[PDB]
C-alpha cells in the first residue's frame, strides 16, 4: 500500500484505498507501517551482497586482528607487594610465594 | 559529559536553522549563512571545532585522551585503525555540514524570512556555547584522578588524531 | 512560523514576477489571462518549466495530473490560492 | 520577545549590531582562549617527557656479555 | 546500454519499466476503460451515500465485510486434508515441541548429572 | 465467611425488590458495600489459614481472587448498564440475578476447604456464564460458542470427580489440610500417570492450555461485556487456582509429567503472541493476548518453585484487571461503531482524548511497564524459569517483545492517524465509561504499592 | 542512636581527618553548609522537638511476643496430626527467624562494601566469610525443599544427607 | 489531486512525466544553481531533439530507454518537498484536523461562546438541506445511462443551483488548522 | 610500531612474546641485580585507597598530589609541582619497562646467536 | 517577588520534608544511610581520637 | 502583533546575469548553440549581499583576530606583572 499513488483522491487516504474495492488478503501486512514493496534504486541481490560481503570482511578482519594484535615495546607493569596478593582476594594464612621485580 | 554539551548545542544551531528556512531541513536548499545569520553560524563552527577535538577544547579533554589510550594499550589492529578512520571522517562530515550549509550562495525560496533576533535562542545557545568552550578544562582540572597517565610517547603516536583530523 | 498570511494580491505579483523574468516570454504582451500556447507561443516543454519555476519560487509541489492543465496565470493563482486557503 | 522585521523577498535579510557583535565577541573569545592555553600549557600537545631510543642504549646497562660468558 | 534492474518479492518492478504498459492493443484500452468505469460508478455511490446530510452512521462496507469473512469464518469450510497441508500442519505443529523437548531434556539431564557428581559450584544460590 | 456470603445471597430479593427504575443503582451500591466487607480478608498471616469453620477457610491466595471477584460486579453491571437499556424490568432482573448467581458460586468456589465441594462449585458456575453467554448475545455463533464452553470444560472435569472420589476412597479424606499434613508420594506407575492426567487436564483446560484453547476465542468474542469480563478476569483464574491447590498431591510424579505441558505452553505462548500481531478483532486479539498470558502462568504452576507461586498469583492478579480493562474499552469503541473491527474506526485520539489515555495507559499496563505489578509476576516466573534451564530466557525474551509489539499496534491502529471520514456517530465519552476505566486502573497503581498483598502464601 | 543494637550491626569508629586549609581562598563549601543548617537544620530540630514533647504527654508500650518451645516433627507419631500441626507451625517460625538472619548478614556484607570504599575487596574479608558460612547452612536446610515445602520434608533431606556423610566416613574410615 | 483521473496516460503526457522526473533529480545531482541551469540547458536540447519523429513505434521504443536510464542514473536520495507525499512534514498537521460535524455536539455551554459563528453553521445547514435536494434529482437527470464512465463530476447549471456533492469539498479543515 | 612488523612479517623466535616476557632470569644479565624501592606502607596507602591499577611504585607521589587536590581545593591549580612529579615517576617507570623489553630482546638475540654457532661447530 | 515565594514553596518546603524525613526516620534504622570512608592521608589528624598519623619515608626528592 | 506591513517587490528589471557565474554558463552554452532561458530568474542569488563569499579557512578563522590581539594584551600584561 505504500506504493499506491499518493495523489489520488482515496476515501481513505492514511490507507490509500478506495470504498467497496476488494482488499488484499494481506492488507494488515502492508499498511505503511509494515513491510512495504517499494522498487529501489539498486536491485536486490546486488544490495543483499553488498550487505552480506561487508559484515563477513568486517567479521574477518577483527577475528585477524584478534589474531595479530598491537602493542608497545614495553614489559609487563610491576607491582610491589608480592603482585598486590593482600589487597586482591586476599588469604592472609598462606604466605605465598614471594615475587619481586627487577630493577634496571 | 563532554559529548553532551557540544551535541546537544549542534542540534540547537541545525533547529535554528530549520525554523528559520520554513521547516526546511535538506542541506541542498540552504546556501550562504555565515553573513545571513551570524550567531548559529559561529555557534556551530565552535560546537564542530569541540567535536573534531581542537586542541583546548571541551573535545580535546576527552577524545584525545581515547586516541591516545587506544594507540598504546595490547588491543587489536583493526580496531586502531577503524577508530583512526572514524575521527577522519568525523572531520570529513563536519566539514560537509559547514560547507552545505554555510559558505556558498543561497539556494533557499526566494520569500527571505531568516530572523535571529530572540533572546530565548541567543541565551539557550549561548549558555552551551560558553560551556562547549571552558567545561573540559573545568571539569578536567577539577576531578581527581582515576587512571595512569600516558606520560611518554612517540612523537608520531602523539600527534596521530591531529594528524588524521 | 512566524510566516506573513499571503494574500491573492501577492500570489499574482509574485506569478507574474517570475513570469516577467522568464526571457522567452515578453513582458509586455503577457496579461493575468493570457493565455500559454495560443497567446504567447510557448511549448508544453517551456509550461513544464513555468510549472517547476512556480514550484520553486512558492515552495510547494503541485501533482503533475493538476500541473498539465494549467494553462493560464490567472489559474495558476486560483489554483495556489485554493491549495493554501487564501481568503482575500 | 524579539523586535520586528520585515521579509526582504531576494535581498539581503535585516541584521541587528547587537547579534553581530555577540558573534564576533564570542568568536574572538573562543580563539583568545586556544591561544591562552597553548602558551600556557604546551605539553598538552606536544608533550613533556622525550621518548627514549632504545636501540642508543649501551649493553652495559642492559646486561648483555660479549656472546661468550653465557 | 545500463546494468539491468533485478526485481525481487520484497523490491518490486518500477511501473515505467514495464513491458506490458507499451503493448497497447484496443482491448487494452478497452479494459482499463472498463476498470476505470466501475471504479467511478463505487466512487458515485460512495460520495451519493456520504454526502447525504440525512445519514448519520456508518457507510457499512461490503468489501471489508467479504475481507473479514473470508479471513475468519471462511477457512474451514473450505479446507481440504491434502499432502501438503498434512506436512505443513504435522511439521509446524509436532517440529518445534520435539526440538525443545529434546533441547531442554539434555539441558536439564546435563545440569543433574553435574549436580550429583558434585561439580557444580552453587554457593550462594540460596533463591530459586 | 458467612459475613459474606449471606449480603450476596440477600442482593437477590433486593434485586427482584426493587423499583423498575432503581435496579442499577442498589445493585451498584451494594455491590461497593459487600466489596469493603471482602477487604478485611487480607489481613493474612504467615501461619496456616484463617480456618473459619470446618466448610470454609481463607488464605492469602484466595483473599486476592475472593477481593477482585466482588469488586468485579460493579464494574460488570456499570457496563451493562448502557446495552440493556431497550430490554424489559424482568429480563433485566435475570441477567443481575445471573451475575450474583455467579458471583456467589466463585465466592463459595474459592473458600471450599473440601475438593468436592469445590468441584461442585467450579460445575455450578459454568450454567450462569452458558445462560449469559446464549441468551444474551448479539451474533449468531453465540450458541456455538457456548456449545464450545460448554463441552472443552465438561470433557476435561469429568474424569477429575472420578480422580477425586478414588483418592477419597483410598486416602479418606478430601479436607484440603488433612491432604496436605498427610501427603505421600505417587511412585512411577501407569495408575499413578493416569490419575495425574486426571487431575491436571480439567484444570489445564481451562487456564486455557496451548492446543486446548479453542473455546476461549468463541467464548469471548460472542460474550457480553460482563460475560467478558468476568471470563477474562476471574473464571480463567480458577484452573491455576486448582493446580496450585491440587499439586500438592502429584509429587514427584510432576518432575516428569510437567514436560509435555511445559513445552506446550513455551511454544504457545510465542504462537498466540505471534497470532496477536495479524488480527482483525480487538475482541480476539485480547482473548489471545490473554491465552498468552495464561501459557506463561501455567509454566509458573508448573516449575513448581516460591518465586514461580508468587510471580503466579501476582501475574493471575494483574491480568484479571488488565484484560478487563481493555474488554471494556473495546465495548466503548463497540457500542459507537457496531461493527468490532480494527481498522474501520480510526484516529479516535483526536476525537476522544481522554479515551486514549486510558487506552495508552491500559497497553502499557499490559505490556508490563516496571514498576506495575505486570511485570513484577513476568520477571519472577522469568527468573524460576531461568533457574529451572537457562535455555528458557530466549523463549521468554521473545514473547516479551512479540507482546510489546502488538500491544503497540493494538493502540496505534484504533488512536492515531487519521479518523475515518464517513463515520460522524462518535459521540463524547460518558461519565460512565471513564468512572469504569478510572475504577479499573487505580487498583493497579495502588496494588503495586503494597506487592506482598498479591504474593500468595509463599511470601 | 540506641533505636538499634550496634553489636548486631557493627561499625567501623568512623575517623575523620581534621580540615587542613592550605590558602587564603574561603572555600564555599562551608559557607554553603552554614547556611544550609541556619535555615534548615534548626527549624527541623525544633519541630522535631515540639513532636516529641507532644509524644511524651503521651506515652503507652507495646511488647515483643514470646513462643514457647514444643515438640518438633521427629518426635510426632505417624498419624497423629495435633502434634504435626504444632511442629510444622514452629518449623515455619524458624525458617522465617532463619530467613531474618541471613538478612541480617547480607545487609552487613553492603554495609561494609559501600563503607570500605576502594579497599573492600581485602577490608571486607570478614563480611564475605561469614557470609559464605551463613549461605551454605541456609543452603543445607532449605534447598530443594519446593514449593510445598513442610518440615517432614526437610526431615527427609536431613535424614538422607546424614546418611550420605555416615557412609562416606564409614568408607574412609575402612580405606 | 483534485482533477479526475482519466482510463490512461498518452505518450505526450508520459514523455512531459519523465521530463519533469529527469529535471527534478538533475537538480538534486547539481546542488549548485549555475551548475543546474548548464545541464538542464543541455538536459533540454537532447530531450528536444526527437521532438518532431513522426511514426509510433520508433517514438515507443524511446521513452524506455530513456526511462531504464533515468532508473540507472535516479539519485537514490532525492530532493523533496516538507508537504510531499515523502517530505519531512508530509502529514506533521493531520492530527489536528477535526471534522466539522464534531461542533454538533458541543455542550450548550460551550455553543453559548461564539453565537455568530454557530447562527453562520446553522444558516449552512439549511442551504446544503436544500441544495443537496436539488442536487440529487440533478445528477440523477444528468448521468448517462448503465453509471457513470468516469469520476468527474458536472457543475450546476440553474440560478439557484449549487454544485453536486459540494459539501465535503468546500467545508474541509484547513491546511494548517492549529 | 616497527616491532610488530619485524615479529608478524619476520622471526616470530627472533622477538618475544609480551604476555610471557620475561623469559630469562633476572640475574641472567648481571649478579648484582639491585631490588626496587617502596616509600610507602601498606596501611597509610590502603588509607589512602587510591586503586588496585594505581597501587604501584609512584603511590607516594600520587598521595602528596591527592594531599594538595584536598587541601588547596578552591585553587584547583595550586599544586602543579605534585602533578609534574607524578607523572615524572610514571616517565621513569615506563622507560624501565622499555628497558627491560630491549633487554629481553637482546639476550634472546645473543641466545639465538648462541645455538646457531653451536650448530655450525657441530656441523663443521 | 515571583521568584522569592517560588524558592519557598519549591525549594525550601521540599527541603524541610526530607531533611526530617531522613534526620529521624530514615536514620533510625541501621545502614540505611551509608557513607564511604573519608581518604586519610599522611599528616592527618582525627577529630574523634586526635592522633596523628606518621609521616612518609622521607624519598630522595629530585625534580 | 504580526508583519502586516506591506512589503513591496523590488523591480524585475534589477536583475542582470552579468557579473554572474550564469554570464559563463550562458558563454559555455552558446558555444553549443544554447541559451538559458530562466537566468535572469536566478540572479538575486549573485547580486547583493550574497555577492561576497567567505572561505573555509577564513569562516573558521572568524574571530581571530581580536582574540589574537586580546591574547597579545594579556601575555604582555602578564609578562609585565609576573616580572616584579
Ligand atoms: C497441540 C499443539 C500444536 C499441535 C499442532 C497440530 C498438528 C496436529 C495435526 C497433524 C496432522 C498431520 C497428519 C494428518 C493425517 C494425514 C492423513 C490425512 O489427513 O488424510 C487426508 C488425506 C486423505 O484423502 P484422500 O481422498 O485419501 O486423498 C487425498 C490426497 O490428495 C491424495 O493423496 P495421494 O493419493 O497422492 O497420497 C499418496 C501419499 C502422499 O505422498 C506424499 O508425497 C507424502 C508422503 C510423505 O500418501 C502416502 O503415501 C501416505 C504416507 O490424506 C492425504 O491426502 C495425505 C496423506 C499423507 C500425509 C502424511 C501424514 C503426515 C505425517 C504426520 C504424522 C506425524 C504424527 C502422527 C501421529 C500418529 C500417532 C499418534
Ligand atoms: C514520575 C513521578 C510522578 C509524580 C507525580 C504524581 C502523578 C500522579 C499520577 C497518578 C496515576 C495516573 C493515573 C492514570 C490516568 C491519568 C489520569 C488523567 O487522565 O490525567 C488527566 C490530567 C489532566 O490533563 P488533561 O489536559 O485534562 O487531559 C488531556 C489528555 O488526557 C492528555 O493527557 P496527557 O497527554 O498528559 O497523558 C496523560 C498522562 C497520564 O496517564 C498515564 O499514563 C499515567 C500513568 C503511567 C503509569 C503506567 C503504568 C506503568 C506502571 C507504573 C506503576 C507505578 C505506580 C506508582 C503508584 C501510583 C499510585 C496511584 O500520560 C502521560 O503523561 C505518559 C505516561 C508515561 C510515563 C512512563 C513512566 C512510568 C514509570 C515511572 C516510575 C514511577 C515510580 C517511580 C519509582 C522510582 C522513583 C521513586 O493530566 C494529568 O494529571 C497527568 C497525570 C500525571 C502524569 C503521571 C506520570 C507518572 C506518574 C505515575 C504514577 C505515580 C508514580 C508515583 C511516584 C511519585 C514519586
Ligand atoms: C491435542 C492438544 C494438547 C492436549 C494435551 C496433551 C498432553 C497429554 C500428553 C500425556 C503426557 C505423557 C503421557 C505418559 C508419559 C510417561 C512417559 C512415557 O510415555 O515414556 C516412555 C514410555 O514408553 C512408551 O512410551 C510406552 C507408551 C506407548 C503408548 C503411548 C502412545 C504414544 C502416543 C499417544 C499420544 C496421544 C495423545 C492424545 C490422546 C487423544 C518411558 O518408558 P518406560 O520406562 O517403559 O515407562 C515409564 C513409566 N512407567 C515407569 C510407569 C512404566
Ligand atoms: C530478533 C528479532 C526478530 C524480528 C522481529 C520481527 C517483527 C515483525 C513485526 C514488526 C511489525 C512490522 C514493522 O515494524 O515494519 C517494519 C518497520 C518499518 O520500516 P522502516 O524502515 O521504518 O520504513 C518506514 C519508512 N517508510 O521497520 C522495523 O522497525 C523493523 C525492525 C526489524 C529489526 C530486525 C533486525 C534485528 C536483528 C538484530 C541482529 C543484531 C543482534 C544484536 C547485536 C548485539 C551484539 C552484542
Ligand atoms: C480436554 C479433554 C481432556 C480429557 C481428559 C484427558 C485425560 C483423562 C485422564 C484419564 C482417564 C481416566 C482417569 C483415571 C481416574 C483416576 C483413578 C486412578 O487413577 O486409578 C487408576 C485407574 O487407572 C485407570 O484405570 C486408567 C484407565 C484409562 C481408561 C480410560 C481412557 C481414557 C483416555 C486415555 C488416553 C487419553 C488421556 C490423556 C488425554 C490427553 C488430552 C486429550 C488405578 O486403578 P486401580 O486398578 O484401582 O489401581 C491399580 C492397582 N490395582
Ligand atoms: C538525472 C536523470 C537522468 C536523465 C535520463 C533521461 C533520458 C531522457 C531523454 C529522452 C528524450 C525524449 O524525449 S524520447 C522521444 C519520444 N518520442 C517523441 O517525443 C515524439 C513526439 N514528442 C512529443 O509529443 C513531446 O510531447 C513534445 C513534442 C516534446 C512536447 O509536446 P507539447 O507541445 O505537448 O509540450
Amino acid at each position: 500500500q505504500q506504493e499506491r499513488d499518493p495523489w489520488y483522491d482515496w476515501d481513505h487516504p492514511d490507507l490509500r484505498l478506495n470504498w467497496g474495492e476488494p482488499i488484499h488478503w494481506d492488507l494488515d501486512m502492508y499498511i505503511r507501517n509494515r513491510v512495504d514493496t517499494s522498487p529501489t534504486p539498486v536491485s536486490w541481490n546486488t544490495m543483499c551482497k553488498h550487505l552480506f560481503g561487508f559484515v563477513a570482511f568486517m567479521l574477518f578482519m577483527f577475528w585477524v586482528g584478534e589474531i595479530y594484535p598491537s602493542y608497545q615495546p614495553v614489559g609487563p607493569k610491576q607491582y610491589p607487594y608480592n603482585d598486590l596478593y593482600l589487597e586482591r582476594g586476599g588469604d592472609p594464612t598462606k604466605e605465598p610465594e614471594p615475587v619481586v621485580h627487577y630493577e634496571i | 559529559c563532554m559529548h553532551a554539551f557540544f551535541k546537544a548545542m549542534l542540534f540547537m544551531c541545525s533547529g535554528s536553522i530549520i525554523h528559520s528556512l520554513n521547516d526546511e531541513q535538506d542541506i541542498r536548499k540552504m546556501g550562504g549563512l555565515y553573513k545571513a545569520m551570524p550567531f548559529t553560524t559561529t555557534a556551530l563552527i565552535i560546537g564542530s571545532l569541540a567535536l573534531t577535538g581542537m586542541p583546548y577544547l571541551t573535545g580535546f579533554y576527552s577524545k584525545d585522551l581515547i586516541i591516545e589510550a587506544v594507540n598504546m594499550s595490547y588491543t587489536n589492529a583493526w580496531a586502531l585503525l577503524m577508530t583512526l578512520i572514524a575521527t577522519s571522517l568525523t572531520a570529513a562530515y563536519s566539514t560537509r555540514i559547514i560547507f552545505f550549509a554555510f559558505l556558498g550562495k543561497p539556494r533557499f525560496p526566494p520569500l527571505v524570512l531568516i530572523n535571529e533576533n530572540n533572546p530565548l535562542l541567543i541565551n539557550s545557545i549561548k549558555r552551551l556555547l560558553i560551556g562547549s568552550i571552558f567545561a573540559g578544562f573545568i571539569i578536567s582540572n577539577n576531578i581527581p584522578p582515576m587512571t595512569v597517565p600516558n606520560t611518554t610517547m612517540p612523537l608520531y603516536m602523539k600527534m596521530t588524531a591531529l594528524i588524521v583530523t | 512560523s512566524d510566516a506573513p498570511p499571503l494574500t491573492l494580491e501577492a500570489i499574482k505579483d509574485r506569478v507574474l514576477y517570475v513570469l516577467k523574468l522568464y526571457d522567452k516570454i515578453d513582458p509586455e504582451k503577457l496579461s493575468v489571462n493570457s493565455h500559454f500556447m495560443k497567446d504567447l507561443g510557448l511549448d508544453s516543454l517551456d509550461q513544464v518549466e513555468i510549472i517547476m519555476a512556480m514550484e520553486d519560487e512558492f515552495g510547494f509541489e503541485i501533482p503533475d495530473i493538476d500541473a498539465e492543465k494549467l494553462m493560464c496565470p490567472q489559474e495558476i493563482v486560483d489554483y495556489i490560492a485554493d491549495k493554501k486557503d487564501v481568503y482575500e | 520577545g524579539g523586535v520586528h522585521i520585515e521579509p526582504r523577498y531576494r535581498q539581503f535579510p535585516q541584521l541587528t549590531r547587537s547579534q553581530l557583535i555577540q558573534a564576533e565577541f564570542f568568536s574572538a573569545t573562543m580563539w583568545f582562549w586556544i591561544l591562552w592555553r597553548f602558551w600556557h600549557d604546551s605539553d598538552a600537545v606536544l608533550g613533556h617527557f622525550p621518548y627514549p631510543d632504545p636501540s642508543q642504549w649501551t649493553d652495559e646497562e642492559l646486561g648483555i656479555l660479549p656472546d661468550d660468558e653465557d | 546500454s545500463f546494468p539491468k534492474y533485478k526485481p525481487s518479492r520484497l523490491a518490486t518492478l518500477p511501473a515505467t519499466l514495464d513491458p506490458a504498459e507499451y503493448d497497447i492493443s484496443p482491448e487494452t484500452r478497452k479494459a482499463q476503460a472498463e476498470r476505470l468505469a466501475i471504479r467511478s460508478r463505487l466512487k458515485r455511490e460512495y460520495l451519493l451515500q456520504y454526502n447525504d446530510p440525512n445519514r448519520l452512521g456508518v457507510i457499512e462496507d461490503p468489501a471489508l465485510i467479504r475481507w473479514t469473512y473470508a479471513r475468519s469464518a471462511n477457512i474451514y469450510p473450505n479446507f481440504r486434508p491434502t499432502p501438503k497441508t498434512s506436512l505443513l500442519g504435522a511439521l509446524f505443529g509436532i517440529g518445534p515441541l520435539f526440538f525443545w523437548y529434546y533441547v531442554f531434556k539434555t539441558d536439564r539431564d546435563k545440569k543433574e548429572k553435574l549436580i550429583q557428581e558434585g561439580k557444580l559450584d552453587q554457593t550462594f544460590n540460596i533463591s530459586y | 465467611m458467612l459475613k459474606i456470603i449471606i449480603p450476596t445471597t440477600m442482593l437477590l430479593p433486593m434485586t427482584w425488590m426493587s423499583k423498575h427504575n432503581m435496579i442499577w443503582i442498589n445493585a451498584t451500591v451494594h455491590s461497593l458495600l459487600i466489596s469493603l466487607i471482602s477487604l478485611s480478608l487480607l489481613n493474612q498471616l504467615g501461619e496456616n489459614s484463617l480456618n473459619f469453620s470446618l466448610t470454609f477457610f481463607s488464605d492469602s491466595l484466595s483473599a486476592p481472587l475472593l477481593v477482585l471477584t466482588t469488586w468485579l460486579l460493579p464494574l460488570m453491571l456499570m457496563a451493562s448498564q448502557s446495552h440493556l437499556s431497550k430490554e424489559t424490568t424482568t429480563r433485566k432482573k435475570l441477567y443481575i440475578t445471573m451475575l450474583i448467581l455467579l458471583q456467589l458460586f466463585l465466592i463459595m468456589t474459592f473458600t471450599a476447604t473440601e475438593l468436592i465441594l469445590f468441584y461442585i462449585l467450579f460445575e455450578a458456575t459454568l450454567v450462569p456464564t452458558l445462560i449469559i453467554i446464549t441468551r444474551w448475545g448479539n451474533q449468531t455463533e453465540r450458541l456455538n460458542a457456548g456449545l464450545y464452553f460448554l463441552f472443552y470444560t465438561l470433557a476435561g472435569s469429568l474424569p477429575l470427580l472420578v480422580a477425586l472420589v478414588y483418592i477419597q476412597n483410598t486416602t479418606g479424606s478430601l479436607n484440603f489440610l488433612i491432604i496436605h499434613y498427610w501427603s505421600h508420594p505417587l511412585s512411577n506407575s501407569w495408575s499413578n500417570i493416569f490419575m495425574w492426567l486426571a487431575c491436571i487436564m480439567a484444570f489445564m483446560v481451562k487456564m486455557p492450555l496451548y492446543g486446548l484453547h479453542l473455546w476461549l476465542p468463541k467464548a469471548h468474542v460472542e460474550a457480553p461485556i460482563a460475560g467478558s469480563m468476568v471470563l477474562a478476569a476471574v473464571l480463567l483464574k480458577l484452573g491455576g487456582y486448582g493446580m496450585m491447590r491440587i499439586t500438592t498431591i502429584l509429587n514427584p510424579l510432576t518432575n516428569y509429567m510437567a514436560y509435555p505441558f511445559l513445552m506446550l505452553s513455551m511454544w504457545g505462548m510465542i504462537m498466540t503472541s505471534s497470532i496477536c500481531l495479524r488480527q482483525t478483532d480487538l475482541k480476539s486479539l485480547i482473548a489471545y493476548s490473554s491465552v498468552s498470558h495464561m501459557a506463561l502462568v501455567i509454566v509458573a504452576i508448573m516449575i513448581q518453585t516460591p518465586w514461580s507461586f508468587m510471580g503466579a498469583t501476582a501475574l493471575m492478579i494483574a491480568h484479571g484487571l488488565t484484560s478487563s480493562m481493555l474488554f471494556c474499552l473495546a465495548n466503548t469503541n463497540y457500542e459507537r461503531v457496531h461493527s468490532r473491527t480494527m481498522i474501520l474506526a480510526r484516529g479516535l485520539q483526536t476525537l476522544l482524548p481522554l479515551m486514549a489515555t486510558w487506552w495508552l495507559v491500559a497497553s502499557l499496563t499490559n505490556l508490563a511497564l516496571p514498576p506495575s505489578i505486570n511485570l513484577i509476576g513476568e520477571l519472577f516466573i522469568i527468573t524460576a524459569s531461568f533457574s529451572w534451564s537457562n535455555i528458557t530466557i530466549i523463549l521468554m525474551g521473545m514473547n516479551m517483545m512479540i507482546t510489546a509489539l502488538y500491544s503497540l499496534y493494538m493502540l496505534i491502529t484504533t488512536q492515531r492517524g487519521k479518523y475515518t471520514h464517513h463515520i460522524n456517530n462518535i459521540k463524547p465519552s460518558f461519565t460512565r465509561e471513564n468512572a469504569l476505566m478510572a475504577l479499573h486502573i487505580l487498583p493497579l497503581l495502588l496494588l503495586t504499592l503494597n506487592p506482598k498483598m498479591i504474593l500468595g502464601p509463599l511470601y | 542512636p540506641d533505636s538499634w543494637d550496634k553489636d548486631v550491626y557493627p561499625e567501623p569508629p568512623r575517623r575523620t581527618p581534621a580540615p587542613a586549609p592550605q590558602t587564603s581562598l574561603p572555600n564555599p563549601v562551608t559557607y554553603l553548609t552554614k547556611i544550609f543548617d541556619l535555615l534548615v537544620d534548626r527549624p527541623v530540630t525544633l519541630a522535631r522537638e515540639f513532636i516529641e514533647q507532644q509524644h511524651a504527654k503521651n506515652r503507652y508500650y507495646y511488647y515483643h511476643r514470646e513462643f514457647r518451645r514444643v515438640p518438633d516433627i521427629t518426635e510426632c507419631e505417624e498419624k497423629d496430626i495435633l502434634c504435626m500441626f504444632e511442629a510444622e507451625m514452629q518449623w515455619r517460625r524458624d525458617y522465617k527467624v532463619d530467613q531474618e538472619i541471613v538478612n541480617i548478614i547480607q545487609e552487613r556484607l553492603k554495609a561494609c562494601q559501600q563503607r570500605e570504599g576502594e579497599s573492600y575487596r581485602q577490608n571486607c574479608a570478614k563480611e564475605l566469610e561469614q557470609f559464605t558460612q551463613v549461605s551454605k547452612a541456609f543452603q543445607d536446610r532449605y534447598s530443594d525443599l519446593g514449593a510445598h515445602y513442610s518440615a517432614r520434608k526437610c526431615l527427609a533431606k536431613q535424614k538422607q544427607r546424614m546418611l550420605a556423610e555416615r557412609k562416606a566416613a564409614k568408607e574412609a574410615a575402612a580405606a | 489531486a483534485f482533477s479526475a483521473p482519466a482510463a490512461y496516460l498518452t505518450h505526450q503526457q508520459k514523455v512531459l512525466r519523465l521530463y519533469k522526473r529527469a529535471l527534478r533529480h538533475l537538480e538534486s545531482w547539481c546542488v549548485h544553481r549555475d551548475k543546474y541551469r548548464y545541464f538542464a540547458c543541455l538536459m533540454r536540447a537532447r530531450f528536444d531533439e526527437h521532438k518532431n519523429e513522426k511514426d509510433m513505434v520508433k517514438a515507443t521504443q524511446l521513452l524506455r530507454q530513456a526511462e531504464e536510464e533515468f532508473w540507472y542514473g535516479q539519485h537514490p536520495q532525492p530532493y523533496i518537498f516538507p508537504e510531499s507525499p515523502g517530505g519531512t512534514s508530509y502529514e506533521r498537521y493531520e492530527c489536528y484536523k477535526v471534522p466539522e460535524w464534531c461542533l454538533d455536539d458541543w455542550h450548550p455551554s460551550e455553543k453559548a461562546m461564539y453565537p455568530d459563528y454557530f447562527a453562520k453553521r446553522e444558516q449552512w445547514k439549511r442551504l446544503r438541506r436544500e441544495s443537496w435536494e436539488r442536487e440529487v434529482k440533478q445528477l440523477q437527470e444528468e448521468t448517462p445511462p448503465g453509471g457513470p464512465r468516469t469520476e468527474a463530476l458536472p457543475p450546476a447549471r440553474k440560478e439557484g443551483d449549487l454544485p453536486p456533492l459540494w459539501w465535503h469539498i468546500v467545508t474541509r479543515p484547513r491546511e494548517r488548522p492549529m | 610500531g616497527a616491532h610488530l612488523a619485524r615479529r608478524y612479517l619476520g622471526d616470530a623466535s627472533k622477538e618475544p612474546d609480551p604476555l610471557r616476557m620475561p623469559t630469562f632470569p633476572p640475574d641472567y644479565g648481571f649478579p648484582e641485580r639491585k631490588e626496587r624501592e617502596m616509600v610507602a606502607t601498606q596501611q597509610e596507602m590502603n588509607d589512602a585507597q587510591l586503586m588496585l591499577q594505581q597501587r604501584d611504585y609512584c603511590a607516594h607521589y600520587l598521595i602528596q598530589l591527592l594531599k594538595c587536590k584536598r587541601d588547596s581545593f578552591p585553587n584547583f591549580l595550586a599544586c602543579k609541582h605534585e602533578q609534574h612529579d607524578w607523572d615524572y615517576c610514571e616517565h621513569l617507570d615506563y622507560v624501565k619497562r622499555m628497558k627491560e623489553f630491549e633487554r629481553e630482546r637482546r639476550l634472546l638475540q645473543r641466545k639465538k646467536r648462541r645455538e646457531q654457532r653451536e650448530a655450525e661447530m657441530a656441523r663443521g | 517577588y515571583r521568584h522569592s515565594i517560588f524558592a519557598v514553596t519549591h525549594v525550601l518546603i521540599p527541603v524541610w520534608i526530607i531533611h526530617y524525613y531522613l534526620k529521624y526516620h530514615v536514620t533510625a534504622k541501621p545502614y540505611t544511610v551509608v557513607e564511604r570512608k573519608p581518604r586519610i592521608f599522611p599528616g592527618d589528624t582525627i577529630l574523634e581520637t586526635g592522633e596523628v598519623i606518621p609521616l612518609m619515608k622521607e624519598f630522595p626528592d629530585q625534580h | 502583533e504580526h508583519g502586516h506591513s506591506k512589503m513591496e517587490l523590488p523591480d524585475y528589471k534589477q536583475w542582470k546575469i552579468e557579473g554572474t557565474p550564469l554570464e559563463t554558463v550562458q558563454e559555455k552554452l552558446a558555444a553549443r548553440g544554447l541559451r538559458d532561458p530562466w537566468g535572469r530568474n536566478e540572479a538575486w542569488r549573485y547580486s547583493g549581499g550574497f555577492a561576497n563569499n567567505v572561505s573555509f579557512v577564513g569562516a573558521l578563522l572568524k574571530g581571530f583576530k581580536w582574540g589574537f590581539a586580546a591574547f597579545v594584551v594579556a601575555v604582555g600584561a602578564e609578562y609585565y606583572l609576573e616580572s616584579q
